[PDB]
């Protein structure tokens, strides 16, 4: 089962850089792309193929495709990792969109160059045999990045019906100049609504809070947000990168979490034990399962008032004791609440620690993370909706950026924005209907 | 954002000096 990763935008490129750094340091690859084991004759206890390609000279090539419009930022990853990434997998533009532009120019450029991108992804697909699905990594605030991501997602979903699509979206924190970024994000969401099968979102406020809580002298920690995102994705993909008893595919993971394709919005959580002062707050799996329910550990700043849980799936890595998890689940079934029209959905995915990094092994040291389906996910949507619910009327500085597929045709732009807001309200209504227990 | 990036680089300098 091969997974094909795609990254969009400068933020997506940084996230991919940190992610591949963590993966290489966990699989003992290094900056060159050679084996770090003293003897190559011995067998391994994992499978690197689902994420890396293998050649005759023992060279590991990451099957990642990065998109960009200004090659200045995308060259740093190759300048730090010499010969690791394939230079033919990258794509760069020439005299495209403006700095900080809307999604419109990026979408136009994507529809212009979607042929060569499709040919490249096809020539990268034909390199393997057992192909499972795609992964996308980007943000909704950036214009060109979100446009290219939306175009590629539409192409993938309407060309490949039997392949899974999982997306990672980065959302900006509540600020002043984000009035236009969220304005453009409103329509960028449209593609994630109908095309994405599984998706996770990240907010910058909670990331900065976790950074200020963990790292010293916290001033600006965008790199630490990248580290947290990479750690979350690596802990998610750990259960497939290292074989286990039950879970060996992304579909088996997502089947126990994603209901009918209108509630596939998930919120992640992670133990303060990072993966980059780390020896503290790592007592036991008991305390991990306890503080996994802490709202301060959530990756999105939400409110604590009898939260409604649809599905919960937690993964714990390390040497775990059964009695701790037994008692933890025994009391969490009483503490956590869920709607009465469904059944309790809580799952554990005890995994394996990487037997290739010189870790500090303890008898009870473990780490943990948890994904959940929440109804409070609509709050981050309302935080952007209330902004443009009152400014779109005049549109003085909104129409200047030419937010639309056509130029100066405000009628079609208004039609697109109206239908986007209507489908957003439809998602909100579908969520509140399941929350209100109307079917009961 | 340039000043923010420079101050992140200052964070990295302080960390590497602590390691030194
Ligand atoms: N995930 C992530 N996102 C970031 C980070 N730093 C900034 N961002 C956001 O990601 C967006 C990326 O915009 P981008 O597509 O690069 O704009 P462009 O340079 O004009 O193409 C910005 O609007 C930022 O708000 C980071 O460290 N991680």
């Amino acid at each position: 089962g091969e997974i094909i990763t795609l990254q969009a935008g400068q933020c997506g490129n940084h996230v991919g850089k940190f992610l591949w750094s963590q993966l290489a340091k966990e699989h003992a690859i290094g900056t060159d792309g050679l084996s770090q084991l003293p003897d190559s004759s011995t067998e391994r206890d994992d499978d690197t193929k689902p994420f890396f390609r293998e050649n005759s000279r023992n060279k590991f090539t990451p099957r990642a495709i990065m998109m960009d419009s200004e090659p200045s930022v995308i060259a740093d990853v190759e300048n730090t990792f010499r010969g690791f990434f394939d230079p033919r997998n990258t794509w760069v533009a020439s005299d495209g969109a403006s700095a900080g532009n809307s999604w419109a120019n990026g979408y136009d450029i994507g529809t212009r160059n979607q042929d060569d991108i499709l040919n490249k992804i096809d020539k990268e697909i034909d390199s393997t045999d057992n192909f499972e699905g795609f992964q996308l990594l980007h943000s909704v605030a950036g214009g060109t990045g979100s446009g290219l991501g939306s175009n590629l997602l539409e192409a993938l979903c309407d060309r490949y019906p039997k392949k899974i699509l999982t997306t990672y979206s980065v959302f900006p924190a509540r600020s002043s100049e984000v009035v236009v970024q969220s304005y453009n994000t409103i329509l960028a969401l449209r593609r994630l609504i109908e095309d994405s099968d599984a998706t996770v979102v990240f907010d910058n406020a909670s990331l900065l809070n976790i950074s200020g809580k963990v790292f010293r002298n916290p001033n600006i920690d965008l790199q630490h947000t990248n580290q947290l995102i990479s750690t979350i994705i690596s802990s998610v993909t750990n259960s497939i990168r290292f074989p286990s008893y039950m879970y060996s595919s992304m579909s088996s993971i997502y089947s126990t979490l994603i209901p009918s394709p209108e509630l596939h919005f998930l919120s992640p959580s992670f133990t303060p034990f990072t993966s980059d002062d780390i020896a503290h707050k790592g007592h036991s799996s008991y305390d991990v399962m306890l503080d996994l329910l802490d709202p301060s550990n959530s990756l999105v700043s939400t409110a604590m008032n009898n939260p409604t849980y649809f599905n919960v799936y937690n993964t714990i890595i390390g040497n775990v004791e059964p009695r701790q998890i037994s008692r933890a689940m025994t009391k969490l079934q009483q503490r956590i609440k869920f709607p009465s029209w469904s059944s309790s959905a809580m799952h554990v995915n005890i995994g394996r620690r990487s037997p290739y990094l010189p870790l500090q092994p303890n008898e009870n040291e473990v780490s943990g993370m948890m994904l959940s389906n929440m109804s409070t996910v609509v709050n981050v949507f309302e935080n952007a909706c209330n902004t443009f619910d009152k400014v779109f009327a005049k549109g003085a500085f909104l129409n200047n950026y030419n937010v639309g597929d056509l130029f100066q045709s405000m009628q079609n732009v208004q039609d697109e924005f109206a239908e986007s807001r209507e489908v957003v309200q439809s998602l909100m209504e579908d969520y509140v209907a399941a929350e209100q227990d109307s079917y009961l | 954002e340039i000043k923010s990036l420079k101050h992140e680089i200052k964070e990295l300098r302080k960390e590497k000096n602590d390691t030194l």
